[PDB]
C-alpha cells in the first residue's frame, strides 16, 4: 500500500530460472514515482511549527520512518535479488557469455571488485581463474562441439562462427571452446 | 535493519484493539478530522503494531491486553494441548508475535506459555525424518518459519540420498 | 555438507594394496604391495591396471562380534578407521568384480549404519531445557552428523533466543527470550 | 636463524603434508559464521610449491603422470575455489560494520589480506547504484555508511567441535559452561565464548 509492492515482484522471474527467455525492469513507476511525491507529504510537517514539539508526529514519524524502511531495503532486492543468481551465472561464465538480455555501472563495479580475487588467483600476478569449466583433462585444442539448446549467442571466442545452440559445431579450437558447461550445452564435446 | 522477512511489513502490521488508559487525538487515517479529537479511556482502538513498537508500555498511554488466541484460553492450554495441536496457516506470526510482543504487554506472564509449545521440536521431528513421495501431500499446517527448516530438513536428506551412491 | 566433502577427504587416507610421484609413497613394482593414498585404486581398478584388498576391519567376524559389543554404547563404540560409509561405498562398487564376501558387508554395513542414528533420535529425544553444554562423539564416527547438522542448528538460534539466553541474560521474574 | 619449520623452508614439505596446512581455515569457515583469520603466506606457498610441479610437468608427455601430479593439483583448488568462494561471500555478506573492527588495529597479515580491496568498491558500487535509486531526496540523517545495516552478528550458532585436544576437563576462558572436555566427545557449543581455542588453534572444529 506504502510499499507492500513486492508481493507484486514475486513472479517476474517464475520461467526466468533455467529457462528464461528475458527479463524487465519493469512495474517500478509508481512504486517509485510516489515515493518521494509522498516527501512533500513526509516535508509537509518536517520541522515544522504545526503543534510546536508535541507527541502528535512521533506515531507519524514512524509512519514517515517506516515508510522509507521499506523502500530501501526492497530496493536493495531489486539488483540484490538480481544481482544474486546473476552472480551465479556469472560464476557459471565471467563476462565470456553476459546477460542474454545504473545496473552496468554496478556491473562493471562489480567486475572491478571481483579483481582482487583475479589478483591472487591463479598466481601472485593474477588469473582470471577457470572454476566453472574444463574439469576435462586437456586433451589435442583442435576438434569442434555440441550442445543442448544454448540460447543468447555470445560465444565471442576465437572461433570461425559457432551458433551458440545444439549443433553450434564447427571447426572450433579449445581457445573457443572455453565458455559454458550447464546453461544447455554438455551432452556432449 | 533487522532479522528480515521478504514480507518486512507484514511483520508488524497485524491490528489488535488493545484498549485506551487515556482520551484520544486524531488517529488521522480514521474517522478523524475536524471531528473528534477526544475519545474515552478504553474504545475499539485497533493498532497495528509499528507506530507503538517502542512507544512505553510502561507509560500511560495503552493498556494490558491479548488477542484471544494468544489468551490463556488457547495457549495456557495449548501448552497442555501441546500433543497433536495444529496451527495450520491459521495465525502464522505465531512463532514470532512473542519473540516481539508478549513482554510488551507486560502481563509478565506469557513468554514462557509459547516455547513450550516450540520445546516439543525437541520430540517432535522424530516423525520428520525422511521423505516418502510427492512435493504435496500434507505441506500445509506451517508457521512463516518452520516450513523454511523443514524443506531444509527434506532437502540435507534428499542429497544426502545422493551421498548414497549415483542416485 | 555433502556427497563428496567426505570423498574430498576420506580417500585421502592410504593403505597397501597390490600393483616415482614424490611422496612417501614407494615407486612402483609388480607383485610388491604399495601404500596409496584411495584415489589411485580409482585410477587403476577402473584403468584395469591392479587389484586391491581392504583394511582388516573389513571382515564378517571382527564387526559379527561388534554386532552385540555396542550394546554397551549408551554412549558410543567401536570405530574401526571411523569411514566405512565412504570407502565401502567405492570398495563394494569395484572391488567385488574379484573380491569375496561382498553381501554380508553390504549387509551389516547398513545394519550399523541405519542403527546408530535409529538412536540418535532417542538420544536427542533426551535434550531437554537448552541442554546446550551437553553433548556427545564419544566415539563417534565420521559419516553421521553432517545428516542432522543443517537442520536443527539452524533451528535452534531461534530457540536458543531462549534457551542459551538464561546463563548470561535476565529479566524479571518470568524467563526471559 | 628460525629457519627449518615444516612451511616452504630447508626441507621437503610433502605434497600431502602442504595439504594439511591450511585444511582448517576451510573448514572453520564451514561450520562457522564470521570472519576467520586469513594468511597471505599462502600467496607465496600456493601460487609457488605448486607452480614448480608444473614446470616439472612442464618437462607433460606421459600419459600416466601428466595427469597424476595434475588430479592432485585438481583436488588441490577444488578447495582454493571452494576457500574464497565464501570469503568473497564473507565480506560481501559483512561489508556493513566489518569496516569497525577492521578499522580498530587494521590486523595484520593474519586476519585479513590485501579483503581490503574489496572495502573501497563495496561503497563505489553500494553510491554509484544508488546514484539511480533514490536522489531527488537522497538519504537525510543517517547519510553515510548507516547504522542499522549489519550481515551477521549472531554468534551463537552451534558449533561442533573437533576434540583433538586435552581429554580432561581442560577449563579454558569462556563465560558458558565449559565442563566435561573430551578428546573424543564433547559438550556442543556457541562460537562468541569460545573465539579463543581457534585463534588459539588448540581446539578444533568439525
Amino acid at each position: 500500500m506504502f510499499g507492500e509492492k513486492a508481493f507484486d515482484l514475486l513472479k517476474e522471474l517464475e520461467r526466468s530460472s533455467q529457462t528464461i527467455p528475458a527479463f524487465d525492469d519493469d512495474g517500478v513507476r509508481q512504486v517509485l514515482e510516489e515515493i518521494k511525491a509522498i516527501f512533500e507529504e513526509n516535508v509537509a510537517q518536517a520541522s515544522s511549527y504545526n503543534a510546536s514539539g508535541d507527541r502528535s508526529l512521533w506515531p507519524l514519524l514512524n509512519f514517515r520512518h517506516a515508510a522509507l524502511q521499506r523502500n530501501k531495503r526492497c530496493l536493495l532486492a531489486y539488483l540484490y535479488e538480481r544481482c544474486r543468481r546473476i552472480k551465479a551465472l556469472r560464476w557459471e561464465f565471467g563476462p565470456i557469455i553476459p546477460g542474454d538480455i545504473p545496473e552496468v555501472t554496478f556491473f562493471n563495479n562489480y567486475s572491478k571488485s571481483l579483481a582482487a580475487y583475479m589478483c591472487s588467483a591463479g598466481y601472485n600476478q593474477g588469473l582470471p581463474i577457470d572454476l566453472t569449466n574444463n574439469l576435462r583433462p586437456p586433451k589435442s585444442l583442435y576438434i569442434e562441439v555440441r550442445c543442448m539448446e544454448d540460447y543468447g549467442k555470445f560465444e565471442l571466442d576465437d572461433g570461425e562462427v559457432i551458433h551458440l545452440k545444439k549443433n553450434s559445431q564447427h571447426y572450433l579450437p579449445r581457445a573457443q571452446v572455453e565458455s559454458l558447461v550447464r546453461q544447455g550445452i554438455l551432452h556432449h564435446i | 535493519p533487522n532479522y528480515y522477512s521478504i514480507e518486512d511489513i507484514f511483520v508488524t502490521q497485524e491490528k489488535v484493539e488493545c484498549r485506551v488508559n487515556t482520551k484520544l487525538q486524531r488517529m488521522g487515517f480514521l474517522d478523524s478530522g475536524a471531528e473528534s479529537d477526544d475519545l474515552e479511556p478504553g474504545r475499539t482502538v485497533n493498532l497495528p503494531l509499528w507506530y507503538i513498537k517502542e512507544l512505553k508500555v510502561n507509560n500511560a498511554y495503552f493498556t494490558v491486553a491479548v488477542p484471544d488466541i494468544y489468551r490463556n484460553v488457547h495457549k495456557a492450554v495449548c501448552e497442555a494441548e501441546t500433543t497433536h495441536i495444529e496451527l495450520g496457516r491459521l495465525h502464522p506470526y505465531f512463532y514470532e508475535f512473542g519473540r516481539y510482543l508478549t513482554p510488551y504487554d507486560r502481563n509478565h506472564v506469557i513468554g514462557r506459555i509459547i516455547f513450550e509449545t516450540l520445546r516439543q521440536r525437541v520430540r517432535h521431528l522424530l516423525d520428520i525424518s525422511k521423505s516418502d513421495g510427492q512435493a504435496a501431500k500434507a505441506e500445509h499446517r506451517l508457521d512463516n518459519i518452520e516450513a523454511k527448516l523443514h524443506e531444509a530438513g527434506v532437502r540435507t536428506n534428499s542429497q544426502y540420498i545422493e551421498w548414497l551412491q549415483m542416485t | 555438507m555433502d556427497p563428496s566433502i567426505i570423498e574430498f577427504i576420506g580417500e585421502k587416507c592410504m593403505i597397501s594394496i597390490i600393483p616415482l610421484i614424490y611422496g612417501p609413497v614407494g615407486p612402483f613394482r609388480a607383485g610388491f604391495p604399495v601404500f596409496v593414498p584411495l584415489w589411485m585404486a580409482t585410477h587403476l581398478r577402473k584403468q584395469q591396471k591392479c587389484r586391491i584388498v581392504p583394511p582388516e576391519w573389513m571382515d564378517m567376524d571382527i564387526l559379527e562380534e561388534i554386532k552385540e559389543e555396542e550394546k554397551r554404547s549408551k554412549f558410543f563404540t567401536k570405530m574401526p578407521c571411523e569411514h566405512y560409509m565412504v570407502v565401502a561405498q567405492l570398495v563394494m562398487s569395484t572391488a567385488p568384480d574379484d573380491v569375496p564376501r561382498c553381501e554380508e558387508l553390504r549387509t551389516v554395513i547398513k545394519d550399523i549404519f541405519d542403527i546408530r542414528e535409529s538412536k540418535l533420535r532417542t538420544s536427542i529425544d533426551a535434550f531437554i531445557k537448552g541442554e546446550g553444554t551437553y553433548a556427545k562423539l564419544d566415539n563417534l564416527t565420521l559419516l553421521e552428523i553432517h545428516s542432522v547438522r543443517p537442520i536443527l542448528p539452524y533451528s535452534l538460534d531461534h530457540i536458543a533466543r531462549y534457551q542459551r539466553t538464561a546463563t548470561a541474560s535476565q529479566r524479571d521474574t518470568s524467563m526471559l527470550s | 636463524g628460525l629457519e627449518d619449520e615444516d612451511d616452504d623452508d630447508m626441507e621437503q614439505i610433502t605434497a600431502q603434508k602442504v595439504l594439511e596446512i591450511i585444511e582448517t581455515a576451510w573448514i572453520n569457515e564451514m561450520c562457522a559464521p564470521e570472519i576467520l583469520p586469513s594468511q597471505t603466506d599462502m600467496l607465496e606457498l600456493m601460487v609457488s610449491q605448486v607452480a614448480h610441479m608444473e614446470e616439472q610437468m612442464r618437462d607433460d608427455k606421459n600419459d600416466f603422470r601428466a595427469v597424476v601430479h595434475s588430479m592432485e593439483l585438481e583436488r588441490v583448488r577444488y578447495i582454493m575455489a571452494s576457500y574464497l568462494r565464501c570469503r568473497l561471500q564473507k565480506i560481501e555478506t559483512f561489508t556493513q560494520h566489518i569496516l569497525n573492527q577492521e578499522e580498530s588495529r587494521e590486523p595484520d597479515d593474519k586476519r585479513l589480506s590485501p579483503e581490503t580491496k574489496f572495502a573501497q568498491e563495496f561503497a563505489s558500487n553500494v553510491d554509484e547504484y544508488f546514484h539511480k535509486v533514490a536522489t531527488q531526496y537522497m538519504p537525510n540523517q543517517q547519510r553515510g555508511e548507516a547504522e542499522q545495516r549489519i550481515v551477521t552478528p549472531n554468534l551463537m550458532s552451534h558449533v561442533f567441535l573437533k576434540a583433538n585436544v586435552a581429554v580432561p576437563a581442560v577449563i579454558v576462558g569462556v563465560d558458558d559452561e565449559e565442563v566435561d572436555m573430551a578428546a573424543g566427545s564433547q559438550h556442543i557449543i556457541p562460537y562468541q565464548l569460545v573465539a579463543d581455542l581457534i585463534q588459539n588453534n588448540q581446539a578444533q572444529l568439525i
